[PDB]
C-alpha cells in the first residue's frame, strides 16, 4: 500500500531513471536479475511501494520507460539493471522529436499516447492504495518537454486526487547544447505549473560544480549528475519505506513546503559530500551536515540563494541520531541567518527523521528549499526566449506541425505572472 | 472494580504508550508476553490460563508505527485487533484527520472501545494520548473524543497532550492543527495535560547530564508521570485519592482545568550517592522554575490550586512539615480566595526504574501537579504565531480544499482569547 | 381528531358514513349541501396534475418552485380525514411505495404526506439535499405540532411543506443560514399569535430510494421559547457544520 | 452418458478438428494408437463423452469425417493422431465445391448427404444419453458453407430436442483469399439462425493480431491459430468431462446466455496467453486472469467490444482457485464497467469452476460473450454483399446448378433483420 508509479521520457528521464532504480534495488538489496538477498526484514515490508511481486520470488519495479528512439531502449536494457524491467512496459515509437515541441506534443508524441496510457492504467489498477505518480524528463527538448506534459496533462484528468511529482532538468544558461532550448523550455513550464504538485528544478552546472570544487573529480561525466541526482530521489522518499523517529510521507511535504498554491518550484541539495582524499579529515557529525545543507556551493540548482529569504524548508535526515541536536542546530541556522528567511513565517523548517542511512554512508540529509531566489532562472531564460522572438527566428518548425503564434505569447505572459508572484514576496 | 482504558492516537501517542506500557509491566511484573511468571485489575484483564491482555486501544491512520509494535518485542501482548490502521496518514492536516480520513475509521475503533467497557465491572475513566501538532493526534481525536462524549456521557477523560513548544518545532503549521483542536480538549475533556518537549530536553541536559537525549527519554519521563498519577487505584497507601477526589480540590470553575505537572527527584544514577534526598528538599525542588515540564515561568503567576501526591518511604508529619516550610516562601505566591491548596496523598509503593533507563533507583517521590495562571503565557506565545500566519492566509487552501470552512479559524481564535481572557480574570 | 384511512383502497363503509357524520355535523348549515353533493347525478371530473419532469437547463431554485406549485395545485386536505396512512418508523422503501401509488391517485395532501412527496419528487438529484423539520408550539391553550421540509441546494437554505395558512408552508432559496430560516418562521408563528415551544431537526436523507434506512427526526431538539435566541443560533449553527459535513452518527 | 457427435466439414473444420482432437487426446492421457496411458483415473471416469471403447481395450473417438474433395482425408490420416479414427467414419466426394454454395447443397451435395445422416444416425444409437451435437466449418465457401447447413438442418429435422454447437469460422474482409465470400456467407447464415443453439464466431483476423501482438510470434501458421482455436473449443464442454466447484454443462451455458430465442451468436476468448520471453514477470492469479479476458484486444473475433453492451457473460475458469475471489473479481468487473452492460439484467456473468487445469498450467479461463458489438461483422459482409450483388457479379455460376435469384434478395432480408435485432436491445 502507498505506492508509487514511475515514469521516464527523453534521454535524460531515462538515464536518470536507470539510475535511480540500480540505487533503490541497492537499497533493498535487489539483484540485476530480479531476486532479493536482502540481509534485514526491513527492507522487504515495504518493497511494495516501487515493486511488484511475479511467479518465483521475483520483484519487478513499477517503472513504465517512454521515448520516441528505440535505441534509448535498446542502451537501457543492454546496461546492468536492464533486464528487471518487464519487456511489456517499454514504450517506443518511429523516430525521435527531433527537438521539436510541436512534434511531440502534436503530431507524434500524440498517436502514441493512448498506448502509454493503457499501460499507465494496467499498471495503476494492479495497487490498492495508490499514493501518486513521479515522472522524470528534461525542459529543453521535445520528447522530454512536450510529450511528458501532455502526459501529466491526461494523468491528472483520470486521477484528480492523487500527487505528482517531477524532477525535471532544467536547461543551464552556459552549459547549452541545442539551440532551441527556450521555446520548449517555457512551452512545457507553461503547463507544469498547473498539473502537478512539487516540482524539483535541477539544473546541470549546479551538478558540474558540485563535480569540481566539492569532489574534485578530473573528468566529469553524466554519471557522476546522474548519481546525485538520483541520490536526492531516493532520499525524498525514504519515509515511506523505512521506519523512524518522525515519519514524513510525500504529502506531509507537500503541505509543509507549498504556502500558496502556485508556490511548489523547489530545488534539492544533498550531505554529505566530501572527496575521497579527503575522507579522513572530516569528523562526520550533525553540524557538518547542517552546516553543509545550507552553504550556497551545495544546492544542485545554478542560483545563489543570498538574493532571496527561504519560505519553507524541508530537511529529512537518516540515520541513528539525537533529535535535541537536530532541531537545537536548525533553531540556530534559522537564528543568525535571519535575513535569508521569511518574517511572516514563524518555523520555516520541517524536520524528519530516517533510521536508516545510505549503503555506503551512516548518516545523511536530504535539503529541499522553496526559495524565492528560484525566480532568477525563469528570468533568464524568459530574456533568452525574448531575444530569439524579437526575430521570429526558428518558428516556422513549430507553425509546421500544428502550432500557433499566439501560444508562444501565452507561455511569455504565464512566466512573467510566475516570476511576479515569486517575486511579490521579498 | 476500579478500571481505567487507554487509547493513543497518532504517532506520538503511540509511541508514548510504547513506554507507559513497558512501565506496567514492569510494575506488575507481566512479562513482555503476558504471562506472569490483584491490582492488575486497573490496566490488565485475565483471559484464562494466566495471560493478561492490557486494555488499550492503539489507534492510528498509517501503518508504520503501529507496524512496528505488531513486529515489536510486545507482539504477543496486546489483542491482535485493538492494534487498529488505516492506509493514509492526516499528512498534518486537521481536515484529512476530522473529516475525509477520519470518518471511514470511527466506527471500527467506537465498536472495540464498546467491547472493552462491556469487560469492566466498573469503568472509572479515560486516559487520551495525543499531540497538539499532527494532523491525525488533533483531528480524530476531536471525533473520537465527540463520539465518547455522546456514548459515554458520564466517565471522565484525561487528556495529555504535548503542546508545541516556543522555540523548537518539526512542523510548519502546528499553530492551525494545535488552535484547532483546543475546542475538543477545552468541552469535552475534564483534565488536559500539557507538556513541551523543550522543557523536558532541558531536564535531561541540566538534571539527568544527558547531553544528546531523544524522544526515548521524553517518553519514559512522561510515562513515569502517568505511573504517578494512577498510582492511588492499584496500589494501597495512607491517603488515597482516586480520579473523582483528584478532579476535586483542582477545578475551582468548570473551565480552569488545565494544570501542569511536575516530577522529583530526577538525578542520574551516580549523582544520587552525593544527595540526600528527604522529603523537605524534594518538596522545595518541585517548586523551582527549572523543574517545569512546560517551559512557562511560574513566578510570573500564582498557584490556584495544588496536589502533591506523594509515594514511597514518606510519612505524613514530614509532608505537614514541608508544605508549611513552603506556605511561608515569599516567592510561592498563592491566591487569597484559596486558604488552603494542598491535596496529599502517600503510598507505600515506591518508584520503578526500567532497566534500559538512566534514572536513579530513588526511595520516595513526589508528583506535582498545579492548576497555576502562569500557563496562560504558554498559550499566549502560540496565538501570536497564527497571527502571522492567517494574516496571510498561508497554507490555508489544504484546509479548506480537503472540506473544511473557513470561519473556524475566526471562532476559534475567538474561543482562545475568552479562554486567556477567563484565565486572567481569576488570580485579580 | 382527524382519521385516518386504513382498508387501502376503495374507501370503506365505516370510514365512510364516519367521514360524512364527521362532516355533517362541524359544517354550520350540514346537510343541505352535503345531501345535495351525495345524491348529484353529474360533477365535473377532476383534471390529473401531470408530474413535472427534470430538466437540466432549467435552474434548481425554479424547480422547488414548480414542485411548490404542483403541491399547490393538488388542492391540500382541509377534509380532516387521512387518505395514505404513514408510519413515522417504517422503513424508507415503503414510503416511496407509498409515495408513488399516491401521486398515481393524486388526492388531497397534508403536511406530513406532503413532506414524504418533496422526498420522492427531489430523491432524483444529488446536487439537490434535503432533510425534515418539526416544531411543536402552544396556542389557546393547547399544543400543536407541524413539519415542513428543509433543503440545501446551492449552499443557500430554503424550505418546502404545506399547512391551511399560506407563508407557513414555503420559502425560497435565499437563507445564508439555517438560524436565519428558523427564526423567520418563529416570526411567521408569531405573526398568529402562536408561540412557539420545541424545535426538532433531522437529517439529510439518503439518496437511493430502495433502502431500509428509517427517516430521522429527533437528532437535534432545543426548547425554543425558554432560551434566548443568541444560543440558540450558536447551538444551530454548530450544529448545522455538523451536518453538511457528515460528521453526525 | 451426455455424449457428443462431432463432424468436420471443409479443409479447415478438418484441420481445426485435427488440432482439436490432439488436444482432447493429449487431456485425456491417449496415446495416438487409440490406447491409454494416463495417470489418474477422472481421465477415465467420463471418457465416454468423446470416445467410444473398442475390443483390445483401446478408444476410437466418435468423430465424422466429410468434405468433397479426398485429398483432405489423406492429410488428416498421414498426420498425427490421424490414425485414431476408423476408416469407415471418413466419407468424400469426387470433386470438390469449387466454392460454390449452390453446388455443396443442391447439385453434388445432395448425392453424398445419405451416407453422412447414415454414419451420423449409427453413432447415434451407439449411446444411451446423447447430450446434442456439434459442427466446425467455414462460411466462406462451397463445402462447408452449404454442405454444413445442410447437414444441421437434416439432423434438426431429426432430432428436434437436443442441441448443435457450430465453431463456424466467419469471413474477414481484410484477410481474403476468396472473391466470392459474401454470396456464401449470406446464404449460410440464413439458415444458420434458425437450425442451431450456439454458435462460436470466430475471426482470422483477431487470431493473426493475438499471435502477433501477445504471442509476440514471428511467423504464425495456420497451425497455430488451429491450436488457438482448439484451446477455446476444449474449455467449453469441460465440465461434463471433470469434476468442480460449480459445475455448468452446455444446456446450462444455454439457458443463461440465450435471453431470446434468436440472439445465440458468441465470440470467445481465452486467457492466460503470454509470450515465452515475459513468462516469468506476472503473477499468474485470478485477478490477471480476468484482466486479461475482458481486455479488448484478447477477442476471438474481429469487433470492438467498447461499440456495445454485453447482454449477457459466461467465464469458465480452471484450476484450484477459492471462490470468493472469483465473486469479487466477477462483481467488480461489472461495477467499473457498468457502461458496457446491459442495465435490465440485473447479473451478466454466469461463473463456473472446473477442478483440472490444461496440462501445461496452474489456472486458464474460457471467456465467451454474448454482446450487441457482434452485428459489426455482419455489417460489414452485407456492405460486401450489396457490393457485387447490385451488378450481378459471380452470380450465373450459382444459377447454373439451379438455384433461383430471389434466394439472395430473402437472405439479405434476413440479414437485416437479424442485424437490426441486435441493433435493438442498444
Ligand atoms: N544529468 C544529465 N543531463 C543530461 C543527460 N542527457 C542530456 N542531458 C542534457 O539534456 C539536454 C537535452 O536533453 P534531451 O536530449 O534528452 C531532450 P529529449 O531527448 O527529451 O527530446 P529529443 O532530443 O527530441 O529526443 C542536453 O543539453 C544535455 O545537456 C544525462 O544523461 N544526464
Ligand atoms: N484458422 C484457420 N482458418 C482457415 C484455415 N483454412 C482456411 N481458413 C480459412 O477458410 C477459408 C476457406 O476455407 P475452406 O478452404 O475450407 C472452403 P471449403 O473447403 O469448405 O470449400 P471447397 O474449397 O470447395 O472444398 C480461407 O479463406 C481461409 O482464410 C485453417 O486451417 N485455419
Ligand atoms: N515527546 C514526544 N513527542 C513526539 C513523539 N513523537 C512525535 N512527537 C511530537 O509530535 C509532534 C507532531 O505530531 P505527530 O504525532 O508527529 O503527528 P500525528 O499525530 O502522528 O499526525 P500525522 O502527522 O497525520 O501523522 C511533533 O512536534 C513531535 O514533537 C515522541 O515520541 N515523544
Ligand atoms: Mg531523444
Ligand atoms: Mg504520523
Ligand atoms: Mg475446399
Amino acid at each position: 500500500m502507498r505506492e508509487i508509479v514511475h515514469i521516464q521520457a527523453g534521454q535524460c528521464g531515462n538515464q536518470i531513471g536507470a539510475k535511480f532504480w540500480e540505487v533503490i534495488s541497492d537499497e533493498h538489496g535487489i539483484d540485476p536479475t530480479g531476486s532479493y538477498h536482502g540481509d534485514s526484514d526491513l527492507q522487504l515490508e515495504r518493497i511494495n511501494v516501487y515493486y511488484n511481486e511475479a511467479a518465483g520470488n521475483k520483484y519487478v519495479p513499477r517503472a513504465i520507460l517512454v521515448d520516441l528512439e528505440p535505441g534509448t531502449m535498446d542502451s537501457v536494457r543492454s546496461g546492468p539493471f536492464g533486464q528487471i524491467f518487464r519487456p511489456d512496459n517499454f514504450v517506443f515509437g518511429q523516430s525521435g522529436a527531433g527537438n521539436n515541441w510541436a512534434k511531440g506534443h502534436y503530431t507524434e508524441g500524440a498517436e502514441l499516447v493512448d498506448s502509454v496510457l493503457d499501460v499507465v492504467r494496467k499498471e495503476s489498477e494492479s495497487c490498492d492504495c495508490l499514493q501518486g505518480f513521479q515522472l522524470t524528463h528534461s525542459l529543453g527538448g521535445g520528447t522530454g518537454s512536450g510529450m511528458g506534459t501532455l502526459l501529466i496533462s491526461k494523468i491528472r484528468e483520470e486521477y484528480p486526487d492523487r500527487i505528482m511529482n517531477t524532477f525535471s532538468v532544467v536547461p543551464s544558461p552556459k552549459v547549452s547544447d541545442t539551440v532551441v532550448e527556450p521555446y520548449n523550455a517555457t512551452l512545457s513550464v507553461h503547463q507544469l505549473v498547473e498539473n502537478t504538485d512539487e516540482t524539483y528544478c535541477i539544473d546541470n552546472e549546479a551538478l558540474y560544480d558540485i563535480c569540481f570544487r566539492t569532489l574534485k573529480l578530473t573528468t566529469p561525466t553524466y554519471g557522476d549528475l546522474n548519481h546525485l541526482v538520483s541520490a536526492t530521489m531516493s532520499g525524498v522518499t525514504t519515509c515511506l519505506r523505512f521506519p523512524g523517529q518522525l515519519n514524513a510521507d510525500l504529502r506531509k511535504l507537500a503541505v509543509n513546503m507549498v504556502p500558496f498554491p502556485r508556490l511548489h518550484f523547489f530545488m534539492p541539495g544533498f550531505a554529505p559530500l566530501t572527496s575521497r582524499g579527503s575522507q579522513q579529515y572530516r569528523a562526520l557529525t550533525v553540524p557538518e551536515l547542517t552546516q553543509q545543507m545550507f552553504d550556497a556551493k551545495n544546492m544542485m540548482a545554478a542560483c545563489d540563494p543570498r538574493h532571496g529569504r527561504y519560505l519553507t524548508v524541508a530537511a529529512v535526515f537518516r540515520g541513528r541520531m539525537s533529535m535535541k541536536e537536530v532541531d537545537e542546530q536548525m533553531l540556530n541556522v534559522q537564528n543568525k541567518n535571519s535575513s535569508y528567511f521569511v518574517e511572516w513565517i514563524p518555523n520555516n523548517v520541517k524536520t524528519a527523521v530516517c533510521d536508516i542511512p545510505p549503503r555506503g554512508l551512516k548518516m545523511s540529509a536530504t535539503f529541499i528549499g522553496n526559495s524565492t531566489a528560484i525566480q532568477e532562472l525563469f528570468k533568464r531564460i524568459s530574456e533568452q526566449f525574448t531575444a530569439m522572438f524579437r526575430r521570429k527566428a526558428f518558428l516556422h518548425w513549430y507553425t509546421g506541425e500544428g502550432m500557433d503564434e499566439m501560444e508562444f505569447t501565452e507561455a511569455e505572459s504565464n512566466m512573467n505572472d510566475l516570476v511576479s508572484e515569486y517575486q511579490q514576496y521579498q | 472494580m476500579r478500571e481505567c482504558i487507554s487509547i493513543h492516537v497518532g504517532q506520538a501517542g503511540v509511541q508514548i504508550g510504547n513506554a507507559c506500557w513497558e512501565l506496567y509491566c514492569l510494575e506488575h511484573g507481566i512479562q513482555p508476553d503476558g504471562q506472569m511468571p490483584d491490582s492488575f485489575n486497573t490496566f490488565f484483564s485475565e483471559t484464562g490460563a494466566g495471560k493478561h491482555v492490557p486494555r488499550a486501544v492503539f489507534v492510528d491512520l498509517e501503518p508504520t508505527v503501529i507496524d512496528e509494535v505488531r513486529t515489536g518485542t510486545y507482539r504477543q501482548l496486546f489483542h491482535p485487533e485493538q492494534l487498529i490502521t488505516g492506509k493514509e496518514d492526516a499528512a498534518n492536516n486537521y481536515a484529512r484527520g476530522h473529516y475525509t480520513i477520519g470518518k471511514e475509521i470511527i466506527d471500527l475503533v467506537l465498536d472495540r472501545i464498546r467491547k472493552l467497557a462491556d469487560q469492566c465491572t466498573g469503568l472509572q475513566g479515560f486516559l487520551v494520548f495525543h499531540s497538539f501538532g499532527g494532523g491525525t493526534g488533533s483531528g480524530f481525536t476531536s471525533l473520537l473524543m465527540e463520539r465518547l462524549s455522546v456514548d459515554y456521557g458520564k466517565k471522565s477523560k484525561l487528556e495529555f497532550s504535548i503542546y508545541p513548544a516556543p522555540q523548537v518545532s518539526t512542523a510548519v503549521v502546528e499553530p492551525y492543527n494545535s488552535i484547532l483542536t483546543t475546542h475538543t480538549t477545552l468541552e469535552h475533556s475534564d483534565c488536559a495535560f500539557m507538556v513541551d518537549n523543550e522543557a523536558i530536553y532541558d531536564i535531561c541536559r541540566r538534571n539527568l547530564d544527558i547531553e544528546r537525549p531523544t524522544y526515548t527519554n521524553l517518553n519514559r519521563l512522561i510515562s513515569q508521570i502517568v505511573s504517578s498519577i494512577t498510582a492511588s487505584l492499584r496500589f494501597d497507601g495512607a491517603l488515597n485519592v482516586d480520579l473523582t477526589e483528584f478532579q476535586t480540590n483542582l477545578v475551582p470553575y468548570p473551565r480552569i482545568h488545565f494544570p501542569l505537572a511536575t516530577y522529583a527527584p530526577v538525578i542520574s544514577a551516580e549523582k544520587a550517592y552525593h544527595e540526600q534526598l528527604s522529603v523537605a528538599e524534594i518538596t522545595n525542588a518541585c517548586f523551582e522554575p527549572a523543574n517545569q515540564m512546560v517551559k512557562c515561568d511560574p513566578r510570573h503567576g500564582k498557584y490556584m490550586a495544588c496536589c502533591l501526591l506523594y509515594r514511597g518511604d514518606v510519612v505524613p508529619k514530614d509532608v505537614n512539615a514541608a508544605i508549611a516550610t513552603i506556605k511561608t516562601k515569599r516567592s510561592i505566591q498563592f491566591v487569597d480566595w484559596c486558604p488552603t491548596g494542598f491535596k496529599v496523598g502517600i503510598n507505600y509503593q515506591p518508584p520503578t526504574v526500567v532497566p534500559g533507563g538512566d534514572l536513579a533507583k530513588v526511595q520516595r517521590a513526589v508528583c506535582m501537579l498545579s492548576n497555576t495562571t502562569a500557563i496562560a503565557e504558554a498559550w499566549a506565545r502560540l496565538d501570536h504565531k497564527f497571527d502571522l500566519m492567517y494574516a496571510k492566509r498561508a497554507f490555508v487552501h489544504w484546509y479548506v480544499g480537503e472540506g473544511m470552512e473557513e470561519g473556524e479559524f475566526s471562532e476559534a481564535r475567538e474561543d482562545m482569547a475568552a479562554l486567556e481572557k477567563d484565565y486572567e480574570e481569576v488570580g485579580v | 381528531l382527524f382519521h385516518v384511512n386504513k382498508s387501502g383502497f376503495p374507501i370503506d363503509s365505516h370510514t365512510w358514513e364516519r367521514m360524512w357524520m364527521h362532516v355533517a355535523k362541524v359544517h354550520p348549515k350540514g346537510g343541505e349541501m352535503v345531501g345535495a353533493i351525495r345524491n348529484a347525478a353529474f360533477l365535473a371530473k377532476p383534471s390529473i396534475p401531470q408530474v413535472p419532469n427534470y430538466r437540466l437547463s432549467m435552474t434548481i431554485p425554479d424547480w422547488l418552485q414548480a414542485i411548490q406549485n404542483y403541491m399547490k395545485t393538488l388542492q391540500y386536505n382541509h377534509t380532516g380525514t387521512q387518505f395514505f396512512e404513514i408510519r413515522k418508523m417504517r422503513p424508507l422503501s415503503g414510503l416511496m411505495e407509498t409515495a408513488k401509488e399516491m401521486t398515481r391517485e393524486s388526492l388531497p395532501i397534508k403536511a406530513l404526506e406532503a413532506v414524504i412527496l418533496g422526498i420522492y419528487l427531489t430523491n432524483g438529484q444529488p446536487s439537490i439535499e434535503r432533510f425534515p423539520i418539526s416544531f411543536k408550539t402552544y396556542f389557546s391553550g393547547n399544543y400543536f405540532h407541524h413539519v415542513v421540509l428543509g433543503i440545501y441546494c446551492n449552499g443557500r437554505y430554503g424550505s418546502l411543506g404545506m399547512s391551511r395558512r399560506a407563508e407557513l408552508m414555503d420559502k425560497p432559496l435565499t437563507f445564508r443560514t439555517l438560524s436565519d430560516l428558523i427564526f423567520d418562521f418563529e416570526d411567521s408563528y408569531k405573526k398568529y399569535l402562536h408561540t412557539v415551544k420545541k424545535v426538532k431537526i433531522g437529517l439529510y436523507v439518503p439518496h437511493e430510494p430502495h433502502s431500509f434506512q428509517p427517516i430521522e427526526w429527533k437528532q437535534l431538539v432545543l426548547n425554543v421559547s425558554k432560551m434566548l435566541r443568541a444560543d440558540i443560533r450558536k447551538e444551530l449553527e454548530k450544529y448545522a457544520r455538523d451536518m453538511r459535513m457528515k460528521i453526525l452518527k
